[PDB]
């Protein structure tokens, strides 16, 4: 398979993986924001039934720095401003595409 | 047509007070350890929203974002710590904040190739003073007080309580330099805008908690720089221990009768 | 089930864990790495570690890291010939043991 030939999906259903981290009401928003960013960074490759781990700095929990910091340029100086401490997992349950291939 | 943008970086705010020559108004200091492609750029604080309790927040929903991007000159320094930034007091007032270390400033330079810049003719600065006392501050007086400035549309200095939207006739502008312009070709207007729009502007941009007035919040309440010299035999140590790169445990206790 | 105070071999293993490089290089943002001379008689430290708990072992190892870092920076200021890493001496750990027994 070449990276060109990999089909692009449109709708992807992801079931959040049950975990002690995923439960905390005080955290959920930072988690979903982390996912949105991580996918916003660049293209990604995925398979059905797979799992996706995310590492995040829980210390930023109540520090809800606004989203208007669009695609923060120095995400690296920010990451060192952060320090990913806690991990979460995510389950890919479906992906929507209309370009059928052998390796769906 | 916009000005091509050079490297963009964030930096740690520092209250280490430098010379900050009074000649200029909006200038900063950066460590010389790194290369500075340009001397002109923009700075922008990154608001840290701590008040998201009761769910609701102060994001773009029903609340706009003030002008974070503000033009400022750039120049290196060898003493300032690496990966650090010092801002002119006028910059702190413009950002509507007091001096404070550790604040993270987004910043990005520019380059010196542009004709949109007002090359002389008709640098009509809109000094829209909206204060009280009908002060006789003249356009010439403000010029004397405002020379060496890189102006930009819709920026405010609460110390003088002056809002400026630099205009060229009916054509606006975001940049200008004293050096590249003739002082004759800059026009100063002194007036007072309708108090209704001033109230709306402050309600939309000036937060109800911020009051730049240093004397308004009395801090020099008989705080003379008292030196207890003998007891400094401890102070000198403590700072070192506190400033030591490594601390065995995060805490130190100072005890006294 | 009761968890006892660590015994000799237990303290030995505690030291094997903490003094392992990566554990010391956790929160070392400064470029210079951290490590210890190989002439350390671990058994002697374990024997001298009578009546302590693993948290106290963390305290003492960090205090040794301290005396080492202070001495190293002082030497760099003094002579101007900077070595290429940090070192911790048997004397430093002995004095850390003395300090630990004291505060205990």
């Amino acid at each position: 398979i070449g990276h060109t030939d990999i089909p692009i999906a449109n709708q992807v259903f992801i079931s959040r993986v049950g975990g002690w981290l995923q439960s905390q009401k005080c955290f959920q928003n930072i988690i979903l924001t982390t996912l949105k960013k991580f996918f916003s960074e660049s293209k990604r490759i995925l398979c059905q039934n797979d799992l996706i781990p995310i590492a995040f700095d829980s210390s930023m929990a109540d520090l809800n720095i606004a989203e208007e910091n669009d695609e923060s340029d120095d995400e690296d100086e920010l990451g060192q401003y952060y320090k990913n401490d806690s991990l979460v997992w995510f389950f890919v349950t479906s992906a929507e595409l209309d370009c059928f291939s052998k390796d769906n | 047509g916009a000005i091509q943008l050079l490297k963009k970086v964030i930096l740690r705010s520092t209250v280490c007070k430098m010379d900050f020559p009074k000649d200029n108004l909006f200038v900063v200091y950066i460590s010389d350890g790194a290369q500075l492609p340009s001397q002109k750029g923009y700075a922008s604080i990154v608001k840290c929203s701590l008040r998201q309790s009761k769910k609701s927040d102060s994001d773009n929903k029903s609340v706009g974002i003030p002008s974070k991007k503000i033009g400022v000159f750039i120049k290196c320094d060898s003493q300032i710590p690496e990966n650090h930034i010092a801002l002119s007091s006028h910059l702190w007032d413009a950002f509507f904040t007091h001096p404070m270390n550790g604040a993270k400033i987004k910043l990005e330079f520019l380059q010196m190739n542009q004709a949109n810049i007002i090359s002389g003719r008709n640098a009509t600065v809109n000094i829209k003073y909206f204060g009280k006392d009908v002060p006789t501050k003249s356009g010439d007086q403000y010029s004397k007080l405002l020379g060496g400035s890189l102006l930009t549309n819709n920026l405010i200095l609460p110390t003088e309580q002056i809002i400026i939207e630099i205009k060229k006739g009916e054509s606006e502008q975001q940049l200008c330099n004293l050096n590249e312009i003739s002082n004759e070709s800059v026009q100063w207007k002194v007036t007072q805008m309708g108090k209704e729009e001033v109230k709306d502007i402050i309600e939309r941009h000036l937060p109800k908690h911020y009051h730049v007035k240093e004397t308004g919040e009395v801090s020099r309440t008989s705080k003379d720089e008292d030196d207890f010299i003998t007891v400094n035999s401890i102070k000198k140590e403590m700072v070192n221990y506190l400033t030591s790169p490594i601390i065995a445990t995060p805490a130190i206790i100072l005890d006294g009768k | 089930i009761l968890v006892p105070v660590p015994s000799e071999a237990q303290r030995l293993r505690i030291f094997q864990w903490y003094l392992s490089s990566h554990e010391l290089n956790r929160d070392v943002q400064q470029k210079v790495p951290v490590s210890y001379m190989d002439n350390i008689s671990f058994s002697s430290l374990s024997s001298y570690s009578a009546g302590l708990t693993p948290l106290d072992i963390k305290s003492i190892v960090e205090t040794a890291r301290m005396t080492a870092t202070a001495r190293f920076y002082q030497e760099s200021k003094k002579c101007g010939w900077l070595p290429q890493s940090i070192l911790i001496t048997q004397e430093d750990l002995s004095k850390a043991t003395s300090k630990a027994r004291n505060e205990f």
